[PDB]
């Protein structure tokens, strides 16, 4: 803050500045996929699709 | 008083009275001033 | 700390020194059941017990 | 029981971010003076000729 | 029954367990709090203690941000038995019973 | 009328304002808090958020510790339609009137 | 702040007010820490 006090005043009221956290967590989840192919598919598919 | 933009400020720090304690100060002196209003202008109340 | 920096090499000499002294803990009270690690220990290997 | 969920430490980043709005235009264009005196006295001249 | 989630936004239940706590205000005006909350350090879970977990975080997310929360929790502060504060935390079981 | 001092020892009313406070064990078992308090920070606390900081600091250190408190504030949690925890502190308030 | 014996103490003489006075003062600010309580013994209420 900043008053206005007379030439002969007497030192106005006592402030500073502030600041503040903001935290922001990351660490629960997770965005996750399977598929579980076949051991046998991966040979009929190299000749039978074109 | 210094600089400040071409504002002159003080800073003096004060006296102390305990072993730990500073206690700053800091302060100018203003004064606007304009002469001659028949230059000037003024629309009042606008609905904003 | 240096030590719980790695966590997996520090709980790799952790576990390796619970081993050795929960081992000469049942050389005083070893019974050969698999609770008490198949040891035989000195309880009945200093009396006549078979 | 994990050995270090309790010597693991907080520690910040230099992020500040200013926030509030103390800006200055007016101020910062109204060709400042240095008067060392008690007031300042012009002449202001009316007609009546 | 109470069907409590942590309120903390992004990040209910971590991998490690030092669930940080968000920073609260807590005399609805002037001072802040920011706690931290570590999991599992003498046992793991038995049944009960996961209910009482259940109501620690409900205590201290909400109720101490709460204004009328702590305005109740002054008023029992000022009673006629109310020193040395043993008794104080036993004269609130009381009420609550 | 309350009588209070902080509760960790050697650190009661702190120069910086940022009054650490000692961590408790909170589940009666398995867990931890850790948290700090900061002073004024958004004013001053004007001579009636004194005994409010009163009563959340023993709230706080004296009573999430005991063992007859967390099982007091457990069965509240477990009532009737104490369901989305800004009601439970509204059916805990009603208890401490 | 000097080290006096390696404490350290600040000297901080104060503001005056009248003209014959110095009005001065000397501090320090201390903690003792002890960790590791696994070496220690005590023999308590011993019938002095």
């Amino acid at each position: 803050t900043a008053t206005g006090v007379a030439i002969t005043g007497s030192a106005p009221a006592a402030s500073m500045d502030a600041t503040l956290p903001a935290q922001l967590p990351i660490s629960a989840a997770s965005v996750q996929s399977t598929f579980t192919l076949n051991l046998k598919e991966i040979e009929e598919s190299k000749e039978q699709v074109t | 008083a210094f600089s400040a933009n071409g504002v002159y400020t003080l800073m003096r720090q004060l006296a102390q009275t305990s072993l730990y304690v500073d206690n700053f100060v800091v302060g100018c002196i203003p004064q606007l001033q304009l002469t001659t209003r028949k230059n000037v202008g003024v629309i009042k109340n606008i609905k904003v | 700390n240096e030590e719980l920096r790695n966590l997996l090499e520090a709980q790799m000499r952790n576990a390796v020194e619970e081993i050795a002294t929960t081992l000469n803990k049942k050389l005083y009270d070893g019974s050969g059941a698999i609770a008490d690690g198949g040891l035989i220990g000195l309880s009945i290997a200093a009396s006549g017990q078979d | 029981a994990k050995l270090n969920l309790a010597v693991l430490n907080n520690v910040f980043s230099e992020l500040l971010t200013q926030e509030i709005n103390r800006s200055a235009t007016f101020l910062g264009l109204l060709s400042k003076y240095p008067e060392r005196k008690s007031n300042i006295q012009w002449g202001v001249g009316m007609g009546g000729t | 029954p109470l069907v409590y989630t942590p309120a903390v936004r992004g990040g209910a239940n971590p991998a490690s367990g030092s669930y940080l706590l968000d920073p609260q205000y807590v005399n609805s005006g002037v001072d802040i709090l920011q706690a931290t909350y570590g999991y599992n350090i003498n046992g793991t879970a038995n049944a009960d203690q996961l209910l009482q977990r259940d109501a620690i975080l409900a205590i201290l997310e909400y109720a101490l941000k709460d204004t009328a929360f702590v305005n109740a929790i002054q008023a029992v502060a000022a009673g006629s038995g109310v020193t040395t504060p043993a008794s104080f935390v036993s004269a609130c079981v009381t009420k609550l019973t």
